[PDB]
């Protein structure tokens, strides 16, 4: 992606997904309040 | 934290803390970025003023933490950004930790992502809010004993300057609620070289935007913390994790 695996190491890709929310369709109680900010 | 609240497991997978090799202390907040690069401010490794300067052998992180499984890691390296004086404004306090050995992932163990152009350009902007974990003092002077979290909007560029006499330069931002908003909340001792985090709304990932710099007291009305800008600065971490890395 923007960095080498070889160097940077494994999670890239995958960065910023959390396997207990996002990676399983869930949100947490106050990332609405962020999401809402902005619009 | 100031007038946060308690995490919930895995909200903040990439959360690490940075600790003084025994004699063991909790010296400040970090983030994964891989599984084998950590994410932090300068001043937490170098700061004279502060009594602070230490090597690879003098410090420890422990990745996964939720409550006061989760693994415990050595660092191999630190790389403090070059053009960081503290012996002035604490411009571009930013610094890199590289682990022995890579922390393999796991449901509280996962990076967060670092920002591009387009992210920074739509979401860095005043009135949208971040957010900012950490296991700082819950009061300005007194430790948590869960993860806490805290939501914070991001401040005009001309009210920043306008809080503090300290010079704010282009590789700062700085966050807060304003002195008559209801809401109040921080980031306090302890908090430092945490990162304060956004969430996309078109690819629902977490970008870092900010890693807690500095603020003149803890949650001090008409007052504002002050953060690193993460993406001005990226093109030094690409150069550092590849010819480090
Ligand atoms: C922070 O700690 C550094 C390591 O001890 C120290 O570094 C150096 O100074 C010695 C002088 O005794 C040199 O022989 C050594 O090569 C220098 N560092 C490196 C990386 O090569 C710093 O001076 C200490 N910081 C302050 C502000 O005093
Ligand atoms: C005062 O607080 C409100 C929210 O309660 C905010 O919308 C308003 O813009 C703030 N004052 C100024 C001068 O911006």
């Amino acid at each position: 992606t923007f960095f080498n695996e070889k160097t940077f190491g494994l999670g890239e890709a995958d960065c910023g997904l959390r396997p207990l929310f996002e990676k399983k369709s869930l949100k947490d109680t106050t990332e609405k309040e962020l999401l809402d900010s902005y619009i | 934290i100031v007038e946060g609240w308690d995490a919930e497991k895995g909200i903040a997978p990439w959360q690490v803390m940075l600790f003084r090799k025994s004699p063991q202390e909790l010296l400040c907040g970090a983030s994964l970025i891989s599984d084998r690069w950590v994410l932090t401010a300068a001043h937490c490794i170098l700061y004279p003023p502060w009594d602070k300067n230490f090597t690879e052998n003098d410090l420890l992180v422990r990745i996964g933490k939720h409550s006061r499984v989760e693994k415990i890691s050595m660092l191999e390296k630190i790389y403090v950004h070059p053009r960081y004086n503290w012996r002035e404004n604490l411009d571009r306090d930013i610094a890199l930790l590289k682990l022995k050995k890579p922390v393999p992932f796991s449901d509280y163990i996962h990076p967060v992502c670092l920002p591009d152009k387009q992210t920074v350009t739509s979401l860095l902007r005043a009135g949208y809010k971040g957010r900012v974990t950490g296991w700082g003092n819950l009061r300005e002077t007194i430790q948590p004993s869960v993860l806490q979290v805290v939501n914070l909007p991001i401040v005009e560029r001309p009210v920043c300057k306008a809080s503090t006499r300290i010079r704010i330069t282009d590789n700062m931002f700085c966050a807060g609620f304003k002195v008559n908003d209801t809401k109040r909340g921080d980031a306090c001792e302890g908090d430092s070289g945490g990162p304060f985090v956004m969430k996309s709304p078109f690819n629902n990932r977490w970008y870092q935007m900010g890693i807690v710099s500095w603020g003149e007291g803890c949650d001090r009305k008409g007052k504002y913390g002050f953060y690193t800008h993460v993406f001005r600065l990226k093109a030094w971490i690409q150069k550092v994790i590849d010819q480090f890395g």
